[PDB]
């Protein structure tokens, strides 16, 4: 009954959302800040802009192709049947 | 001895039982009534463990093995040399762990703290109580408990898992594992972030909550914030123990077949049966 | 040709020496606040002796 | 802490009690040896 | 006992009542649907004398055992 | 979304803030509670404006004035409910003896 | 994962596997303890940990005393995060 | 006579006993870090971190949440202590740090930390009064004052938070005693 | 010897004593009850000529 | 002899004592209840010469 | 804190209650002994 | 020699000593009780000529 | 060499020395008690000619 | 050479040295004790030509 | 060359050097101790003509 | 800390205790040796 | 921290103690070699 600090009843919002402070070169912030009411009730509310740079961009390209090869081999192994691709997915 | 700021905190009051009678310290330790019952059960349980080692085949620490009774004894106390000793040690363990949680509640009340720590520990006590009380009771014999021995209890874990052919397929176990792994990741990130703002490279100013918040938001895309990460770490660590209790209590009492064949319901959903 | 000594055992004692070194280091860090202890017999340091209290440089203005 | 006079007084009890305990233990070994010698 | 309507907000008592009756109804239906005798979706057209009855005593053969031999 | 004051119970259709012209005891109770709160909320908002005018911080004065106007608008919404329930209270036989507003 | 333990004769007896488990469990112990500790003093600003590290308030003092009085020794508001960091790192 | 407490007896592990009102003197769970720096906490850009929301126009209540301003505060003895008239916000991680309560029984406004407020029904409905379990409505009159009304030092934060923390032991005599 | 009660708080030396004796008594009873010779609850009515005696193997 | 109640507040002893004796009585009954010779719920009607004896 | 005459009053009850309990327990053992002796 | 009690508080030494002696005695009793030769609860009534002895080296 | 007691507080060194010697003594006794030749609680009464000896290199 | 003791505090170096020598000695003793040739607690009484020797190069 | 001690603190370098050498020596010793050719504790007395040698034949 | 006269005084006891300890250990080893030599 | 004259006084003890230790260890290897040579 004593307040347990597990949930926040009253959030506050700022009309502007904070940005990144410094060193914008060889890479730039994508997007812009927005607020989630659910995330703001678990914890802090701003779903932010994000940073990649050269290493981040290349990481996603390599990692996408890896995941694409995994998924296409899984899907080929049930004969391209999209129902079996979902039904059997964890096997 | 006391911390340099400690003395003004050492007031009377905040006990649940006993009042002023045990409301004192011994070195660093707070005693209290549940301190007295803690030491009683710890001592009785530990000496009965040493007695279990003495009448067993070796003093080798790794190999000592105080085993529960045969299943034929059901819910009765077995002969002490035939597993009844494991039963008495289990009562001491339950008494010691319960006394520890209530002593934590008395300490927290004395400091004006919330009750979060006693209840978080209750998650671990729930898992232990599931393993030695609830699951063996639902199966109808105390002999389903695990043995007290540093490696022999790992033999029990191995054999219980293979009682269900492929225990990885237990769905509550998959959740419990995911909580344990996610907890360890989250703990490494929280530790790293606080240390990296408080211990920046030489000649850099001390960091700030804003820098921590910015960096974290590039890791997960969203800000968790200061209280949020401690809520998350508590949710993950205690949820891991709760889902562990669930995964073992459903194995035997409720599901008896191999765990892979539980997934037959997913294969037979009507959209794709 | 050593029968008892094997690489897994050698590695494990290597780890134990590191780990007991690590616990010492962490217990030195744990004493940067609240130490030395007050006692009726004067100050006490425990063991290991703590690392000294840090002073923190604040952000110059902002 | 203690005065050196208080240290002398305690030392008297402490040495006497230590030796008394060792005397009782030496008799216990005399009895144990008589019953079942270990060498 | 109509003073019970003074103790509580009547809108909330109806919500609780409807919940209790709905849940108890589903409990009793799925219990019956799991039984042999009242598996009505499969065996509902059987006559009352044809419907299953739980055995008063199973037989045995002395060498047979339902469970493996234990320790 | 759930409304603030009935919250979880709005999923079950309990919704006592809604504009009500018939007499209803539940809405009257709610309106008496929300009038007192909103009168105090207006009183706070104009104290806040006076303080910020004393400090003279123009963008804060602008927002405090906007907040006060909004607080007045919400109070007027509850006073409208209070009066229309008052009209019904006079004629529906079972209704309260005390005024709603 | 299961077949690897079968082939190599039960990975429970690998002592580095046993160590990894101890650190995996210890990471759950620590984040439960530390998460609960900071929420128990969050009524006093204990969650503002950087401020508590640079400018020790009663929230840091009470969390140090809770563990000292419970188990006989304590960390600091900073050094608890070192314990956390190492227990996680040593798992893998 | 100005030492705030004395040993209960001479044995090594004995508790201390407060000589005065421990909520005000700051002993036991009412104590604060008396050495703590008497300056405001600052943001990354060097502005005051914790300020009344009235003094930062970018802040606002989230649309789905109750506005606490104007709500009554119910103290530990179930009496009305006052009403909320202002919010104080943390500007580094946007949140409400304190309510400011206009006392019903006097002229003071006092701060009330958010961690000491419980909402009715855990906030699932009602959302129309604040519950303060820690202190009685009379004890609100002694909540420590801040030197200014637009900022709060790290020392004042410790004093105010410690005062409410002490009430869980000291607000009523029975709270100190065992349950059995 | 009464100076013990000046060094130590008698209220809690005596709790420590009663705790120690209770633990010790329970340990000894559970040890004897674990033995064969002194399982009195089941073999207590045997006379000493009937009571178990442990020996090593005859080592022929 | 009565002065132990000046050291120990009796109302706080008596609650502790009752708990200790309640547990002790439960432990002793269960130790007997699952012994062979004293499992009275199942063999209490035997009579003293027919009751088991743990000889071996 | 309790006065010495309050302590003396309680002590009389506490002795009498303890001894009454021990007396009842002794009769219980007499019945148990008669039904099935343990020596 | 008595100045050792200026260096150490006797009130702390007696706690350390009693703790050490208590554990040491329990260790030695349990070690002996786990032995074959000194398992005195089962075999204490045997004469010293009858008590177990561990294996000799064989002569060849 | 007495100025080692100005480098180090003797009160601390003696606690560390007492700790070290206790652990070392227990280690050595437990090593010997684990051995065959010096399992003295079982075989202490054997003569030096009778005590176990570990095997030699085999002759060619 | 002595200026090393200005770069390092002799109080730390001497405790580091004692700890190093303690660990190193224990490592060498336990490695030897685990060997066949130098398991001196079991086989110390063997003469130098009787003590175990590792197998030679294979011969065919 | 001595500018190296201006770039890096010798106090930090000396610890890293001793750490590197100690690890490298321990690695090399235990690698040799694990070999057949150089397992010197068991076979150090053999003499170079009868010390083990790894298998020759690429073929035949 | 200590004054150097206190350090000088303490050392004399420490040396004598170390000697007395080594002497008792020397007798213990020669008893052990004559009971069961290890070389 | 030490003055250079303190470092110089410490150095001579440290060197002498090291060489003393190495001398004792040299005898230990002389004894061990005489009992069971490793080459
Ligand atoms: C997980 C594994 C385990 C658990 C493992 C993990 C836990 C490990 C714990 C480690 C030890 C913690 C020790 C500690 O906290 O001490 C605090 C104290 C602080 O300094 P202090 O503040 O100055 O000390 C207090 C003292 O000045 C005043 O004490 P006080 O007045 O408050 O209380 C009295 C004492 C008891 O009194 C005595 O001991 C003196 C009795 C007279 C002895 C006369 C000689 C007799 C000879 C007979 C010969 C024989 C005749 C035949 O303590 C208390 O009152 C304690 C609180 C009440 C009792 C608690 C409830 C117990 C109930 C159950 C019963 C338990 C029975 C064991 O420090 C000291 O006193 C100095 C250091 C003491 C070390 C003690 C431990 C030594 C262990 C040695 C291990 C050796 C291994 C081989
Ligand atoms: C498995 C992987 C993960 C496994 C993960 C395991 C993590 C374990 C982490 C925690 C272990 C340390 C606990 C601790 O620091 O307690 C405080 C105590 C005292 O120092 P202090 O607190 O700074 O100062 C207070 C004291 O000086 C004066 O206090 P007071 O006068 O009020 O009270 C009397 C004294 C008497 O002293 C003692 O009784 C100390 C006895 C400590 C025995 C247990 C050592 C366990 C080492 C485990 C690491 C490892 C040892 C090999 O003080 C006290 O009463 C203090 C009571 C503290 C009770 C702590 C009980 C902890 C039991 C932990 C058992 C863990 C079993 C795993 O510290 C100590 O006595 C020394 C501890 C030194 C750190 C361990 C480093 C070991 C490195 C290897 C050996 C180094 C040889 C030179
Ligand atoms: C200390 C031990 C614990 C630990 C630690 C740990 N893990 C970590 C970290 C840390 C400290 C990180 O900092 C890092 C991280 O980023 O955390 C958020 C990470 C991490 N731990 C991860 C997972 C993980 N950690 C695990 C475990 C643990 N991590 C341990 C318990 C496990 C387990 C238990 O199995 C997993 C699965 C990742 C979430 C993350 C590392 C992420 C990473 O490397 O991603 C590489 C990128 C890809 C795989 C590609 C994704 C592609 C997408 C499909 C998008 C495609 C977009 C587009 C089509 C292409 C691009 C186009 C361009 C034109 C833009
Ligand atoms: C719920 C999430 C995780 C969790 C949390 C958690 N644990 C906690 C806490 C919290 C929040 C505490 O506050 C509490 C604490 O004080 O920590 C310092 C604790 C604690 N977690 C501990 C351990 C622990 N936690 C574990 C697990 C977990 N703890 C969960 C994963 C494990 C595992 C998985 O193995 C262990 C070993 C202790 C350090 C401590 C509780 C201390 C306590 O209860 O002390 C009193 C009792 C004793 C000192 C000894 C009792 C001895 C018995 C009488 C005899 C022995 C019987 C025993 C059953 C034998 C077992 C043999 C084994 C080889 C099988
Ligand atoms: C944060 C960092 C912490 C690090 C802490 C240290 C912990 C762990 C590192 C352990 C490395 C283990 C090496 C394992 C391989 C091994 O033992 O293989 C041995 C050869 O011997 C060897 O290799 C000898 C190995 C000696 C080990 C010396 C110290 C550790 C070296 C690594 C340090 C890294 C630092 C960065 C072969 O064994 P076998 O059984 O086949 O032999 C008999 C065949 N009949
Ligand atoms: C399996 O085999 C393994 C185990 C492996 C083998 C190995 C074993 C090993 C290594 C064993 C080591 C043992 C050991 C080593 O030294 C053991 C050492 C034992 C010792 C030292 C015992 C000392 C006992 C001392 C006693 C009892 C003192 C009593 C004091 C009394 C009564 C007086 C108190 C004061 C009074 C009353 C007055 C106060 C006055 C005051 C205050 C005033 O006047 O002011
Ligand atoms: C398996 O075999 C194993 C288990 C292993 C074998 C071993 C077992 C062992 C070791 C057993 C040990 C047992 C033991 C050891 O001591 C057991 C000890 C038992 C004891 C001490 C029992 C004491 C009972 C006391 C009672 C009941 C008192 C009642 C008092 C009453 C009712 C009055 C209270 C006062 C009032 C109401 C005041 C009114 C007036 C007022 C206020 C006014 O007038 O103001
Ligand atoms: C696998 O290998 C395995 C099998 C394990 C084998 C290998 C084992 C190994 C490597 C062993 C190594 C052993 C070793 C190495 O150094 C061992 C070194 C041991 C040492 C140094 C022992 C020293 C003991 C000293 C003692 C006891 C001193 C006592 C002093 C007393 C009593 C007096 C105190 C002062 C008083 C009373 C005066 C107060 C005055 C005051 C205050 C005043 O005047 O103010
Ligand atoms: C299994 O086999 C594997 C392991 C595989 C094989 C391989 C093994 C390997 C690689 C081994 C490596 C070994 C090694 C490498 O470096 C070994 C190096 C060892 C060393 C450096 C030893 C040094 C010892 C020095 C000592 C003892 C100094 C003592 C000093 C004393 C006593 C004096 C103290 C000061 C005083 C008294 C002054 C007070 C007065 C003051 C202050 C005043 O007056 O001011
Ligand atoms: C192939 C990819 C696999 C990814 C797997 C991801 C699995 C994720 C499953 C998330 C399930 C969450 O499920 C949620 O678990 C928590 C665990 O605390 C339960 O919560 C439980 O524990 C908490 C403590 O933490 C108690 O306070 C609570 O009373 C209890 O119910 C919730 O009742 C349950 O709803
Ligand atoms: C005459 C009919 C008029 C319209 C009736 C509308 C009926 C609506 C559905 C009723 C049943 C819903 O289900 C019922 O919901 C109530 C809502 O409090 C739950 O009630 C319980 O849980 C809720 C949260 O879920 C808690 O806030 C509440 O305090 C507790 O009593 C019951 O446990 C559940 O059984
Ligand atoms: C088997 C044991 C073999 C010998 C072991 C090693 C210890 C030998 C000690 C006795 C021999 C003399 O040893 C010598 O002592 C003197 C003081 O007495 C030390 O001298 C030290 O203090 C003196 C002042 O007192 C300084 O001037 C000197 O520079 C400093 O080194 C020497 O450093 C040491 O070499
Ligand atoms: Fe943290």
């Amino acid at each position: 009954l004593e307040y347990q600090n597990l949930f926040t009843r009253v959030q506050v919002r700022t009309v502007p959302e904070p940005g990144i402070p410094i060193d914008e070169s060889t890479g730039t912030r994508y997007g812009t800040g927005t607020f989630s009411y659910l995330a703001g009730k678990f914890g802090d509310a701003q779903i932010g802009p994000i940073y990649l740079g050269w290493a981040g961009v290349l990481s996603l390209i390599f990692g996408f192709i890896a995941i694409e090869i995994i998924g296409l081999n899984m899907w080929a192994s049930v004969g391209w049947d999209p129902v079996e691709f979902i039904r059997q997915l964890p096997w | 001895a006391m911390l340099s700021f400690e003395k003004k905190y050492r007031v009377r009051g905040g006990t649940l039982i006993g009042g002023d009678l045990f409301d004192f310290w011994f070195g660093p330790f707070y005693v209290g009534f549940f301190g007295v019952t803690t030491i009683f059960f710890v001592t009785l349980g530990t000496l009965l463990c040493v007695w279990g080692a003495a009448m067993g085949p070796t003093w080798n620490l790794w190999q000592i093995n105080i085993a529960p009774p045969d299943l034929k004894y059901g819910l009765g106390l077995a002969p002490l040399r035939e597993g009844g000793l494991w039963q008495i040690i289990t009562l001491c363990a339950l008494g010691a762990f319960g006394s520890w949680a209530l002593r934590q509640a008395e300490i927290a009340r004395k400091l004006g703290m919330g009750m979060h720590i006693p209840w978080a520990y209750g998650g671990a006590i729930l898992a232990y109580t599931t393993l030695v009380v609830i699951r063996p009771f639902l199966l109808g014999a105390w002999g389903h408990g695990f043995p007290y021995g540093i490696f022999s209890h790992l033999d029990w874990v191995s054999n219980v898992g293979y009682q269900y052919l492929h225990f990885h397929y237990n769905p509550a176990h998959m959740i419990a594992v995911t909580f344990f792994f996610t907890n360890c990741l989250a703990l490494a990130m929280h530790g790293s972030l606080i240390l990296s703002v408080t211990n920046p490279p030489k000649g850099t100013p001390t960091g700030t909550s804003e820098q921590e918040n910015v960096f974290f938001r590039d890791l997960l895309g969203y800000s968790i914030g200061a209280i949020g990460i401690h809520r998350l770490g508590l949710f993950l660590a205690v949820g891991a123990a709760v889902w562990s209790a669930i995964c073992i209590v459903i194995s035997g009492p409720f599901w008896t077949q191999g765990w892979p064949e539980w997934w037959n319901w997913w294969l037979n959903l009507p959209i794709w049966k | 040709m050593m029968e008892y000594i094997d690489g897994a055992q050698i590695a494990l004692y290597a780890f134990w020496l590191f780990f007991f070194g690590l616990i010492i280091y962490l217990r030195r860090e744990d004493k940067r606040e609240g130490y030395p202890l007050e006692s009726p017999q004067g100050p006490r340091d425990g063991w290991p002796k703590g690392a000294p209290k840090k002073t923190y440089v604040h952000r110059d203005h902002g | 802490g203690m005065t050196e006079e208080e240290a002398r007084r305690f030392h008297g009890y402490m040495v006497t009690g230590t030796l008394g305990y060792v005397v009782v233990a030496s008799v216990a070994h005399f009895l144990a040896w008589s019953w079942r010698p270990w060498f | 006992m109509h003073r019970i309507w003074l103790m509580y907000d009547p809108r909330r008592v109806m919500v609780a009542l409807v919940g209790f009756l709905a849940v108890l109804a589903l409990v009793i239906h799925f219990v019956l649907l799991s039984s042999q005798r009242y598996s009505w979706i499969e065996n509902g057209t059987l006559g009352a004398d044809q419907a299953p009855v739980g055995a008063s005593a199973p037989a045995a053969a002395a060498e047979m055992s339902p469970l493996p031999p234990g320790r | 979304s759930v409304p603030v004051n009935d919250g979880i119970w709005a999923w079950y259709g309990i919704d006592d803030d809604r504009p009500m012209a018939a007499w209803s005891r539940f809405h009257a109770t709610r309106c008496v509670e929300q009038l007192a709160i909103n009168r105090a909320r207006v009183g706070a908002a104009e104290w806040a404006l006076a303080d910020v005018q004393a400090r003279g911080i123009v963008p804060c004065i602008a927002k405090a004035a906007a907040h006060l106007a909004r607080a007045r608008a919400e109070l007027a919404d509850w006073e409208a409910q209070g009066h229309r329930l008052e009209a019904a209270r006079k004629v529906t036989p079972g209704a309260w003896t005390t005024p709603v507003i | 994962t299961s077949a690897f333990s079968i082939r190599y004769g039960n990975l429970y007896y690998n002592p580095f596997h046993a160590l990894s488990i101890a650190f995996l469990y210890g990471s759950a112990v620590l984040f439960a303890m530390h998460g609960a500790t900071i929420l128990a003093v969050a009524r006093m600003g204990g969650e503002r940990e950087i401020e508590q590290i640079t400018d020790r308030g009663t929230a840091a003092e009470r969390s140090m005393l809770f563990w000292r009085w419970c188990m006989g020794f304590n960390a600091t508001m900073e050094s608890i995060h070192r314990w956390a960091w190492w227990f996680a790192v040593l798992t893998t | 006579s100005d030492v705030k407490f004395v040993p209960a007896d001479n044995y090594n592990g004995s508790p201390i006993i407060p000589t005065g009102n421990p909520m005000i003197d700051g002993v036991g769970p009412a104590s604060w870090a008396e050495d703590r720096r008497d300056e405001p906490d600052l943001t990354y850009h060097g502005s005051h971190k914790i300020v009344p929301m009235r003094l930062d126009p970018t802040f606002s209540i989230a649309k789905g949440d109750p506005d606490p301003r104007g709500l009554p505060v119910i103290a530990a003895d179930k009496q009305v202590a006052g009403t909320v008239v202002e919010l104080w916000v943390n500007r580094s991680e946007p949140q409400v740090s304190y309510y400011e309560v206009q006392l019903a029984s006097g002229e003071r406004r006092v701060l009330l930390p958010t961690g000491y407020v419980q909402w009715p029904n855990f906030g699932l409905w009602g959302n129309d009064k604040l519950l303060v379990k820690s202190i009685t409505a009379a004890q609100f009159a002694n909540v420590p004052a801040t030197k200014r009304d637009d900022q709060i030092t790290l020392l004042e934060e410790d004093k105010i938070c410690a005062y409410y923390a002490g009430g869980h032991m000291y607000a009523f005599a029975e709270r100190s005693q065992p349950i059995i």
